[PDB]
């Protein structure tokens, strides 16, 4: 219902003066696609000369304490996709006051279980409804809109069928698994080109954001593969080359690999995650330790022309990998490998593709630094977002590297211990999935902060990754550093091998209402994304056998 | 001949897939070849004004005419035509002109009110803003088009004839004309040239109309060309107050390069907006120029006098002839301008002012030449084209001093004939 | 196409070192080439009032144009033009036009106020007696002029186009135009494949327009003669839409009819001085069209409407015109001189003092002509061609005589048609 120019006009004019006429957006420090839609949005706003103020907020249960403590006289609160489940306006009260209110939010959720409330029937929810979903339920024209008002002793009860055939509809909708079916970078660049601003910045901003989801699904961005081309040719800066100009940010494309950074550096590295690539295929170290012999050490890597020759002559070898798996595609077809791919660089200053670039941006969000050692943990995951966040200048040169000299540790330490589990053969199919419990190993203290739990599940969904004709269901791990039993669990999603046809989101954060419903015997969702929950240690165990029964998939 | 679309100051494509649609004061149009189809990329130079926009072009249009309301585009091969307006509360409207046999659309043209589509076998279709037709007119083939509100300018080339051009009102009662096919004085030409010749036959490289009434063209002969006096049809004449090869050479030194092209962007009452253009091309390409700005030379130089007398630089005996060739095109135009139509901005009288003074002042430096070297009857029909009356007495004073007591008594008879006219 | 420089009456080369620059009747002016320079006389037919003089020219000045106060000289080539006054009054002056690559002078013109010069791309440049520059006007290219002390008139041609006309008046605030290129379907000479070896050649080179002459006559009418040998004059140029061209007079008849029927080619005309009855000309004997030295003396010749057969000349036979056939020529040749000698004199008055004594002679000549036809229409019976020519008298004493034509003819009908025009007339005259 929302036009995306309308919006815009409609937001300038309320808050365009020169006091304390604050708008406010809130952003989620847990997702990278999160960062970079905001980042872009706010140096317009620059341009257009408003004031503002940006909070992080980490924690779903933290919203109370950000936003319903603290407010005078802000008109226009923004946010980003906090809401699509559960429903802020029962979560938090606000009353009617003041058709044509007094203080109108919008919302830029990205999730597929929407709010029928948040749509229909709003008033202070001004929701971004334009051409992103022209299906949004639509046989709910009669359920809801019958519910809205609810010899009559045989007519009545016909009604109340109808809207116990009405609650049906509205019993396995508000059921479904979740995911991001579009990213928040494909709303707000087309909203800036229905006005109209040519920026190449803006053009490596927006496809930032939709590359950070090629490793949680598949098929959201392969409708991107054209979006991606037209824009890159109708921004089109040049048709020469028109060498040796330090500036002006030359776009190209260059095919690249899934064996990742390495226009950054170190085909030595590479040799653990070919192995990752090994992974994908049949084993994870065995034939492989001597299969990589084949195909890698037939040239010694060297120490100072190897500056030279895995930066400039491996084109003489990237053409010879080019000349070695076209003689391994009707034979090998294992197709992981070559993909198309995005480049940018910068005049001088080496040539940075967008696929190793993401991957700087999670390592450097991690590390780069009762109820009394929460606190002191939550600030934290604030504060380390913070110096990522400014990444994107050309200011932050030798701190660029930090996360990628970082980054290729952090990998060599996750397969120190993935590599453990694995031998110590702890994963059990006991019926429906596979339990792994990392009950203690080494360096459990780089697993605090989820975004390292996804990564390494994404990891351990790869060595289940074989042909497995029965049982695709993926793992629930389990680990603990601190007090009390902390347990952050949490859930992965089944795998594909490149063949989505079934409808696989979730089937657990069904189950994650049924346990919190049941006693509330220290159990906690403070965390944002339901996929992570957390438990106390004497209930892990009666978690399961709930869990093993409870067959909703 | 061969009829190919012709817009408004329009570049080809020459080596490269991009090229320029049209290109004005309002800002520029063009189109990038991808793959499967064109897409039209429409940029502004007022940002803070109206809201950038672009979009995929599937059908392929290759004709565009800018306007400050709208933007028009046009098919010559299928005539299926598109106006789209900047503001969301108008609604897009496709219609397809009736098309036969070998015929092109080879010019466009858009107002507010109204819309201008002509073809090359000289049919005349009118539309209003909406899409309604009027009348249907067959005149001669229009290959150039350029309006500022009401009228239709159209220029006419047929197969034997040829080179007219036409002047017209959209008036509420009906279609009226001020000329009826007169011919242009425009001259027609006798690799970068190469492929420019080809896709314009006759050379016309941009036409737009001035903001004080008067329709300009600049034609391949690089002379721009005042229309004066439109409203009547006794005194309408061209006026060649602009030369291209002169304001280069005096601005540089003295001397005279080959890829230095002037390309006219507007005209707004004191200088000819332009961009520097620099290299083999005479059409622009892909980086962003600034905008400069040329003052207007009357075109009146000797080219052996120049060398003999030395950026090349002009005396000031030299300067007042060409000065009182300026000032009294600019002060007749500036009056009748004033008492028809009145003001439009509201500082027209200081400009009037300071052109008048400079008029007998610059009148005055020929005035002592010619009593320095005892001609007499010269300095008399001098003293006839002053305008003020504080004027005829400074003249006094420079005739005192040369020495010259009769040509005293002669500026006192004009100054009595002028006051006895006065009081009738 | 290639331009040519154009003067009034010049006359190129041909198998010679030197020619006349331009003609007149004011005078002639020539040039000698002696191996490295030109020597300009200018002679005058008027030994009485101006002194013969002559000079070195170290120019090659080829463009000139002869008015009654002054002599010009202009340069095709490096643009300096010079004027050079008769009298002692007024001193010489020189100023040098500016001009491009390409670009030259094809023709020049000279009022005593006003100087106009004409460029090949059509640039239109006035000046003053004084040298005070005007303002540029860019119009059609210029390749014929003429004047007669006080207007503009233009001929223009290109290569994608056709001949016109142009008349203007560069008054004192403005320019105003009297005529704004209109068409003029004047004939193109047809230089064919046999006339590369003719001796004529070389006079068609100077001049590929073909125009030998022209000028403007005593009482105002513009006049042009190109090559098709015949003079046209301008009628009614006061009404822009009513504008016609009158053929008034035809070489191509008058020769044939005084050599006694044969086909030489050694009698032409040159047309110099036209005063409202007689073109004044040289009878040039010999296979050149143009002069040479020493010029014969001018000849008289009255125009004549060129209205005749071939074929019926020669049955009734210096060839002799019969009485009855003259008198069909006679009334076409009043008929036009009338016409104009009214209008000019009801809007410009006189000019010599003796216009009322030619306007009464030659409308007495009008209706006297107009009976003979008159009397011929009643001897063949058709009683009503004669009620048409009756009504074209302009005079009332000559109605009274057409009455006496008819009653001698025996025709009472006809007496009482005549009547009935006469008792008209006087009813409009009281209105």
């Amino acid at each position: 219902i929302s036009q995306f120019s309308e919006a815009y006009n409609k937001i300038l004019r309320n808050s365009s003066s020169h006091s304390s006429c604050q708008l406010v957006i809130f952003v989620s420090c847990l997702n990278i696609d999160a960062l970079c839609a905001t980042k872009m949005l706010s140096l317009l706003f620059k341009k257009q000369l408003v004031q503002s103020q940006i909070v992080p907020i980490f924690g779903y249960s933290e919203l109370r304490r950000h936003y319903s403590q603290l407010d005078d006289n802000i008109n226009s609160l923004l946010l980003v996709g906090f809401g699509g489940v559960i429903d802020l306006e029962a979560f938090l009260e606000i009353d009617p006051q003041e058709q044509s209110f007094r203080r109108d939010i919008y919302v830029l959720d990205a999730h597929r279980p929407w709010n029928l409330d948040n749509i229909f029937g709003s008033q202070i929810i001004q929701c971004f409804d334009d051409g992103t979903v022209d299906d949004t339920l639509g046989e709910q024209k009669e359920a809801y809109y019958k519910l809205l008002e609810l010899n009559d002793l045989s007519k009545r009860k016909q009604r109340k069928k109808q809207i116990h055939e009405y609650e049906g509809v509205l019993e396995e909708y508000y059921s479904q698994g979740t995911t991001v079916v579009n990213s928040i970078s494909a709303q707000i660049y087309s909203l800036l080109s229905a006005i109209g601003e040519t920026n190449l910045s803006n053009l490596w901003l927006n496809i930032l954001g939709t590359t950070s989801l090629d490793i949680a699904y598949a098929q959201v961005y392969n409708r991107l593969y054209p979006l991606l081309q037209d824009e890159v040719k109708r921004l089109t800066p040049s048709s020469r080359n028109s060498v040796k100009t330090p500036d002006t940010l030359t776009l190209n494309i260059q095919p690249d690999y899934y064996l990742f950074l390495l226009r950054h550096s170190s085909l030595y590295d590479s040799f653990y995650y070919s192995n990752y690539v090994n992974a994908k295929l049949s084993l994870w170290n065995e034939n492989g330790k001597k299969r990589l012999h084949k195909m890698f050490a037939r040239m010694g890597i060297p120490l100072s022309t190897a500056q030279e020759t895995w930066l400039y002559m491996d084109h003489s070898i990237k053409r010879e990998l080019g000349i070695i798996f076209d003689k391994n595609l009707d034979r090998y077809g294992l197709q992981d490998i070559i993909r198309d791919g995005f480049v940018r660089t910068l005049g001088y200053r080496g040539s940075i593709s967008a696929s190793e670039f993401v991957e700087a941006l999670t390592a450097l969000l991690e590390v780069g630094n009762s109820a009394q050692k929460l606190t002191n943990l939550r600030k934290r995951w604030v504060s380390n977002f913070w110096l990522s966040w400014d990444a994107l200048d050309d200011r932050k040169v030798e701190l660029l590297n930090r996360g990628i000299q970082l980054a290729q540790d952090l990998q060599r330490a996750i397969f120190n211990t993935g590599v453990a589990i694995l031998e110590k053969k702890l994963i059990k199919h006991l019926r429906i999935y596979r339990l792994c419990v990392l009950q203690d190993g080494p360096d459990l203290d780089l697993y605090r902060n989820p975004l390292t739990l996804l990564r390494l599940g994404n990891w351990l969904i790869e060595c289940c990754a074989e042909s497995e004709d029965k049982q695709l269901l993926p793992m629930v791990l389990a680990s603990i550093d601190e007090n009390t039993d902390t347990y952050l669990v949490a859930g992965l999603t089944p795998r594909y091998p490149r063949g989505t046809k079934k409808p696989i989101l979730n089937n657990f954060s069904m189950a994650f209402q049924q346990i919190t419903a049941e006693t509330d015997a220290k159990v906690r969702i403070d965390n944002f994304e339901s996929s992570i929950i957390e438990i106390r240690r004497e209930d892990l165990s009666p978690f399961l056998e709930k869990l093993t029964l409870s067959g909703l998939l | 001949f061969r009829y190919m679309p012709f817009s408004p100051a329009g570049t080809p494509f020459g080596f490269t897939d991009r090229r320029y649609l049209t290109m004005n004061e309002v800002g520029y149009v063009s189109t990038v070849k991808n793959s499967e189809q064109y897409s039209i990329t429409v940029s502004f130079f007022d940002v803070g004004r109206f809201r950038e926009y672009h979009f995929e072009d599937l059908f392929g249009y290759d004709l565009c005419f800018l306007n400050e309301k709208g933007t028009l585009f046009g098919q010559s091969k299928t005539g299926q035509i598109q106006y789209r307006p900047h503001d969301s509360i108008h609604s897009n409207w496709t219609k397809i002109i009736p098309l036969q046999a070998g015929e092109r659309i080879t010019s466009v043209a858009a107002t507010p009110v109204r819309v201008i589509v002509g073809t090359s076998l000289g049919y005349f279709r009118s539309f209003n803003q909406f899409g309604v037709p009027f009348a249907v007119e067959k005149t001669s083939p229009i290959v150039a088009l350029t309006a500022q509100n009401y009228r239709v300018f159209s220029v006419h080339y047929s197969q034997f004839h040829g080179l007219s051009y036409s002047l017209s009102e959209l008036g509420t009662s009906s279609k009226r004309y001020y000329k009826r096919e007169c011919p242009l004085p425009m001259s027609l030409p006798n690799d970068a040239n190469l492929d420019y010749y080809n896709f314009n036959p006759m050379g016309i490289k941009s036409l737009f109309f001035s903001s004080y009434g008067d329709p300009c063209i600049f034609g391949s002969d690089n002379t721009l060309l005042l229309l004066s006096k439109w409203r009547s049809p006794e005194e309408s004449k061209w006026l060649p107050i602009l030369d291209s090869n002169m304001e280069i050479w005096k601005m540089s030194g003295g001397k005279e390069t080959t890829d230095i092209h002037v390309w006219p962007l507007a005209l707004a009452y004191d200088t000819l907006n332009c961009i520097l253009v620099k290299g083999k091309h005479i059409w622009p390409e892909f980086p962003l120029p600034l905008p400069s700005e040329m003052e207007i030379r009357m075109p009146v130089f000797v080219k052996s006098k120049l060398l003999e007398e030395n950026e090349i630089q002009i005396p000031v005996s030299m300067a007042a002839e060409e000065e009182y060739l300026r000032s009294k095109v600019l002060s007749e135009l500036l009056t009748d301008t004033l008492e028809n139509d009145g003001e439009m901005y509201g500082n027209e009288n200081e400009v009037l002012a300071a052109l008048n003074g400079a008029y007998d002042k610059a009148l005055l430096r020929l005035f002592a030449s010619a009593c320095s070297d005892q001609n007499v009857e010269k300095a008399l029909s001098l003293a006839h084209e002053l305008k003020q009356d504080r004027a005829l007495t400074a003249a006094v004073k420079i005739s005192e001093r040369a020495e010259l007591p009769s040509l005293v008594k002669k500026i006192n008879n004009i100054r009595e004939a002028r006051y006895e006219q006065q009081l009738k």
